[PDB]
């Protein structure tokens, strides 16, 4: 999971 | 008359403030849910009954997982802003 | 006739409106911006939904501030008098109240401009929706054990 | 585990950036009109549906009066920020 | 049983709920805030329209940003375990994210915190309403003639 | 009508  | 920013629907991914969270291989949370609510809904229930599974499945179905603890075991609530005047069915 | 309520927009208007997709995934080096991997498997669930809905879907990558400003202008300008509504899907960068282009960040607020309610007149009355996969700042939810 | 901003909803009276109207005599356009509204569908309608009765008899019933040019002939329009999980009737 | 889909929040629980009403008319001549005429209206209104939705409401007038916070403070640490929900509604000055106590600003942002999941353990998956009715800026809405 |  990656944050935008 | 009615006002200039009246009709308009912000569906945000995320909660004010908060960063949002999308899987390189799956997509992100919310889009993935969002188009799994309109593909199931989208000829039975309004818009923004719509929009609440969608804020349900990300709040209920995803956790972030990071080697980083600071990112780790996060969650995420969607954001939905209405200045909608009707109610809104894809259908007829 | 008899009696009518008006509680749901028309939404049986010849055709159901356009759906544009901002698919931005690389970002111009010098912006210092991360390449958003997995956004295209977004932009195509996307595609394939708003197309089963029977949406004019319309899917733009990689566009510049510039580009999403003059994409925006443009389509704000087209007659949408045969049209029940208006769905534009933004994925990209963002902070509270900015989505980013390719080389830089754009105020929503200039984005939804273009479609007020006073400035897009072949959409007064009708649905305007903004969908938006983006950051609005860095804080984390630490949730809560049920 | 849940979102721990998850299940709020707020219901603003009027758009984010804007000013909000009142009536020295009659109180304010939006609690009007929610109360106006609560009364009349609390027993009938889901919440969300109910407040987007209200963004409607905002937006169409009222428009300010000044001597100020400026301030005169405005409009409103209520903004519901929803990161509720389920639909919410305030009966059973 | 039957097929369960828990599609609506439980509100069969012994009680519905507190709906704490702010209600600020007088502000302190040094904040140089105008008094809001008309909002007794507004809050007796609420109070009523409460009522017969089943809701302990409790009047709170012109308190300060200090009894605010501890207002708050203190219904979040009450035990909701029979309540079926959580209402608030705030009549004040304000500007964006802030709304007014009678001596100064409060963020709204540091009353809702109050009732996070994690904080407010006996509200913990049930709905939290907070209306507001304050400025969130100072834009005027032009209109446009249908 | 006045403004909050």
């Amino acid at each position: 999971d990656e944050v935008d | 008359k009615i006002p200039v920013e009246a009709d308009f629907l912000y569906a945000y991914s995320t909660a004010p403030g908060y960063y949002s969270w999308r899987n390189s291989k799956d997509g992100s949370w919310f889009i993935q849910s969002l188009c799994a609510m309109l593909k199931q809904y989208a000829d039975k229930l309004e818009f923004m009954h719509i929009l609440t599974r969608v804020n349900r499945k990300v709040a209920t179905e995803f956790e972030s997982f990071s080697f980083d603890a600071t990112f780790h075991a996060k969650k995420q609530i969607p954001c939905i802003v209405s200045m909608l005047t009707k109610e809104l069915y894809f259908y007829h | 006739s008899g009696i009518s309520l008006d509680n749901s927009y028309k939404m049986d208007y010849p055709e159901m409106g356009l759906c544009i997709i901002i698919n931005n995934k690389n970002f111009h080096k010098s912006t210092g911006m991360t390449s958003r991997s997995g956004t295209d498997v977004d932009a195509a669930n996307l595609r394939e939904t708003f197309r089963n809905l029977k949406y004019e879907v319309r899917n733009k990558n990689d566009l510049t501030r510039e580009e999403i400003v003059e994409l925006m202008r443009d389509v704000s300008k087209e007659d949408h008098s045969k049209r029940s509504s208006f769905v534009c899907v933004l994925l990209s960068h963002g902070e509270e109240g900015i989505i980013f282009g390719t080389n830089g960040p754009v105020d929503l607020k200039k984005i939804t401009n273009f479609f007020r309610g006073d400035r897009c007149r072949s959409l007064t009355g009708k649905p305007k929706l903004f969908i938006i996969q983006a950051c609005r700042g860095t804080e984390l939810d630490c949730g809560i054990e049920t």
